[PDB]
RNA sequence: GGAUAGUGGCCUACCAUGGUUUCAACGGGUAACGGGGAAUAAGGGUUCGAUUCCGGAGAGGGAGCCUGAGAAACGGCUACC
RNA sequence: GCGGUAAUUCCAGCUCCAAUAGCGUAUAUUAAAGUUGUUGCAGUUAAAAAGCUCGUAGUUGAACUUUGGGCCCGGUUGGCCGGUCGGAUUUCCAACGGGGCCUUUCCUUCUGGCUAACCUUGAGCUUGGCGAACCAGGACUUUUACUUUGAAAAAAUUAGAGUGUUCAAAGCAGGCGUAUUGCUCGAAUAUAUUAGCAUGGAAUAAUAGAAUAGGACGUUUGGUUCUAUUUUGUUGGUUUCUAGGACCAUCGUAAUGAUUAAUAGGGACGGUCGGGGGCAUCAGUAUUCAAUUGUCAGAGGUGAAAUUCUUGGAUUUAUUGAAGACUAACUACUGCGAAAGCAUUUGCCAAGGACGUUUUCAUUAAUCAAGAACGAAAGUUAGGGGAUCGAAGAUGAUCAGAUACCGUCGUAGUCUUAACCAUAAACUAUGCCGACUAGGGAUCGGGUGGUGUUUUUUUAAUGACCCACUCGGCACCUUACGAGAAAUCAAAGUCUUUGGGUUCUGGGGGGAGUAUGGUCGCAAGGCUGAAACUUAAAGGAAUU
RNA sequence: GAUUGACCCUU
């Protein structure tokens, strides 16, 4: 059954990106999905996205560009400390100058560099680059 | 889908977006309630009450016409079945299959389908016991089921 | 899902699966069963002394035809009989009778080396004097 | 295709799609007010009846249930609702 | 209640099948004293740790005890192989 | 791999190559080993997807509840500021967890002591309205997991402000006088998983609230329990809102009071569909064999042939009858079933998928150790049946031999009834569930629609076909988006740009599916299942 | 669709 809604969203985005399509449809539009897409938006990795409101769970239409190389999800949501953030970034980022390991912390969902700037940690969600 | 089959059929009602519907319906919510309770007294399950309200009369759904759904209405007005309708129908089907097997021992297909139906019964009954709409230690037994249905 | 469980509480499943699948490794199974201390001829030891017993009608592997000797040796701590290969030219001078010879493995952790079938050990010392010392004539076996 | 407006698709394509495969899924069924010739007896019946729907007046069943849509009786006037 | 320096089935009289267990109890094995700790990585680490420091145990094995603040002490006693 | 009367490999003459007071060996262990794989392996064909389903533990599990708008700070730039020949920070308008305000959005009773962020101008650090930023007592972080801050791995390490033991490994030494004096820096910085502590935080996952109200406040309201802090003469004692609380009546307040209904799942209903299954039981020819007159000498078999039957009539032809089996042509890249499997009619019995639904429930779900249901053929125990074919066997032939292939017979078996068995190249050699990715000729079950054809009335109507075309199936058709070792694969893709959930299995070849111990079986055997030892390949795609 | 069985030495 549908286990990871965020993983399904990220996989759909990746497949549309690789196919070249300028837009992608996502179901069923979780809040974690919205926050992940907001992080990608802030770092310029997608562009715009719309929340279609069917009363069940919502859908998302994301306008993509050519910039996203790979958006992914780390399942399970591993507990990550300040010590472990460098571990994860050097494990699953192309370089140390771009790309963000995204994690849900006590101060909401953010990327690893903002997590360091806020000196907080949490559970790893995924990554974008 | 089809927990006990290989079928992948997607076939379900397309619930409308409008929760306050349908603006050609000029009957009262209390009137729909009273039709519901008269049907429940007549001895219909919520599935049949809803199908008749939707078909013989113009009622898109009791949820959007009155303040709640049919099972909630019946539980509020005291017409609650002792066991839920789906569990009752599953038990009825299992009782039917067991009576069939008793005459037809060699029906291995019926034996397999009886195992499937009883697994469904036990899973649904465990859910009902967990939510506490069934009493604790409530158990489906083959001998007791025949009297429990009829 | 790539097979293996991935849940955050599946650590017990992962550990037990790894414990079960360690046994497929040749060296882990030997180490955890103690096959060196129960059925290895040397009892898990690097070297072993022995008394050379007799001659046996054995034949070398490919390619040759050489039936002169290959030392059958009875170990002292185990009492087991193993065939050892005298590792140099001129094997005749050192196999006189009932000598005490020190044996090492052939280097393959319990397997035959080359064209010698069924021999897993070699001789390094003959009655306390080194075999290649005798081979190079730089030391003399005790003749009195 | 490469670029298309999923937010605002054409009504032709949306009607062509399955009822659950649209942006917001909605029922492709409908209701109709049916009147038998003679007595008006205005009753509203669902298109997919699954029921031999008749008024309590007399033996004037208005539909016969089928696999999908209900085939209305020969002498009957329907009005889409 | 007794015995302890003290709690406590540590043992004595009556009252239950109570307690543990696939989240692995119980049993068997260890060529198992435990820990601090060598050998690699910003994370794969796999082995080893009898052994200089700390905690245990033993003084051929079991058992018993005197003195003594402190010992079941064995370079202290009392009993076999 | 070298050596088989021309050895760059043996034993010697050899530059003595390489390391060097060291170097070579053996065993174990480590990296290489992504050949243990959480990171991070592999399972169509190289070893490996359990035969197929159910199911408990375990693992995992749709979305939803406070979201956004305005002023002030220790604390990030090249700094017209060059005031100190790069610590010098004002208009600093390029950003912030946290302390305060409005936005329906407050930092726990009720009684006090410093007298609580202050209603209280003493001609220029204040006598009383409200508490938690210490203390008093009833109360709540209903419960976590999680995540920065301090004893936490008591002792040497990790690099050191520095240090000449001949430099260095090392220990912690050491360094400077107006040299008769004497003085002195320093031996700290990372905690070696998990655990218990105190602390801030709320994202990430909730059984908990209140629903057949024994739900929340009521300074307004009349009735039962332990201390009496107000005293008359004393450590016992009585009474008017009690300080620490248990039912009462809504005169008595709050929008009293249930998140969607997931192209998740279950259930109901509707018309269908299917060679899905079980029973009573119908039919079809064929095969074999029997009841009759006719017929003639061959006939059935093989690559020429011969055990064979045959003028007491064989084969061939009657009209038939009996038995048992099977269900041909229709029959297909077609259907149904979890697989095994299932193909003559009618009826009955229950079941099932797909579709349709503006029905109902509401997360009931996915996969699954133990535990179970079914499970081709062969086989086993009995009873039926016993036509055909036919392991065994009999027998003729070819043959060097033929107890094989080929020919004719032929027990067991093949068919059923009860009971076992539980295996298969049980195969798609491809686990299940969920999502997403060039395009199509087609097909099966449904089948939104198109005033498109026939008997009836060519001038309403209940057929069926033809075309758009959704949905769910069995499959197919051309580079590669991609994958792969390739063959090839729309999955075997979305895997070094490596994590959706979950079960099972494999770790070079053999020994060996053996031994042994269990366990099931009447047995045959099934399931679990090794080591010793041996071995350098064995294997996977056919490139010439 | 007959009888064609076998063939000791290295990359």
């Amino acid at each position: 059954t549908r286990s990871s809604v965020l993983a399904d969203a990220l996989n759909a985005i990746n497949n549309a990106e690789k196919t070249g399509k300028r837009q992608v449809l996502i179901r069923p539009s979780s809040k974690v999905i919205i926050k992940f897409l907001q992080v990608m938006q802030k770092h310029g990795y997608i562009g715009e996205f719309e929340y279609i409101d069917d009363h069940r769970s919502g859908k998302i239409v994301v306008q993509l560009n050519g910039r996203l190389n790979k958006c992914g999800v780390i399942s399970p949501r591993f507990n990550v400390k300040i010590g472990d953030i460098e571990k994860w970034t050097a494990n699953l980022l192309p370089a140390r100058q771009f790309g963000y390991v995204i994690l849900t912390t006590s101060a909401g969902i953010m990327d690893h560099e903002e997590a360091r700037r806020k000196h907080v940690s949490g559970k790893i969600l995924g990554f974008v680059y | 889908g089809r927990m006990h089959s290989a079928g992948k059929g997607i076939s379900s009602s397309a619930i409308p977006y409008s929760r306050n519907a349908p603006a050609w319906f000029k009957l009262s919510s209390e009137s729909v309630i009273e039709q519901i309770v008269k049907y429940a007294r007549k001895g219909l399950t919520p599935s049949q009450i809803g199908v008749l309200l939707r078909d013989a009369h113009g009622v898109t759904q009791a949820r959007v016409i009155t303040g709640n759904k049919i099972m909630r209405i019946l539980k509020s007005n005291g017409l609650a079945p002792e066991i839920p309708e789906d569990l009752y129908y599953l038990i009825k089907k299992a009782v039917s299959v067991r009576k069939h097997l008793e005459r037809n021992r060699k029906d291995k297909d019926a034996k397999f389908r009886l195992i499937l139906i009883e697994s469904r019964i036990h899973r649904l009954a465990r859910y009902y016991r967990t939510v506490a709409v069934l009493p604790p230690n409530w158990k489906y037994e083959s001998a007791t089921a025949s009297a429990l249905v009829n | 899902g790539k097979g293996k469980p991935r849940g955050l509480n599946s650590a017990r499943k992962l550990r037990v699966h790894r414990r079960n699948n360690r046994w497929a490794e040749n060296n882990y199974k030997k180490r955890l069963l103690g096959t060196a201390f129960k059925s290895s001829p040397f009892g898990g030891s690097s070297h072993a002394k022995g008394i050379v017993l007799e001659k046996l009608g054995i034949e070398s592997k490919q390619p040759n035809s050489a039936i002169r000797k290959c030392v059958r040796v009875q170990l002292i701590k185990n009492g087991k009989k193993v065939t050892a290969f005298v590792p140099n030219d001129g094997c005749l001078n050192f196999v006189d009778e009932n000598d005490e010879v020190l044996l090492a493995g052939f280097g393959r952790k319990g397997k035959a080396k080359g064209d010698i079938p069924g021999v897993r050990f070699k001789v390094v010392k003959v009655s306390g004097v080194s075999l290649l010392a005798l081979w190079k004539e730089k030391k003399e076996k005790p003749r009195s | 295709v490469l670029v298309q407006d999923l937010l605002h698709p054409t009504a032709a394509s949306e009607a062509r799609k399955h009822k659950l495969k649209t942006l917001v899924q909605g029922p492709r069924s409908y209701f109709l007010d049916v009147k038998c010739p003679g007595c008006l007896n205005i009753t509203t019946v669902f298109s997919h009846a699954q029921t031999a729907v008749t008024c309590e007046s007399c033996s004037t069943i208005l539909c016969t249930p089928t696999g999908g849509k209900a085939k209305l009786s020969e002498g009957t006037s329907f009005r889409r609702k």
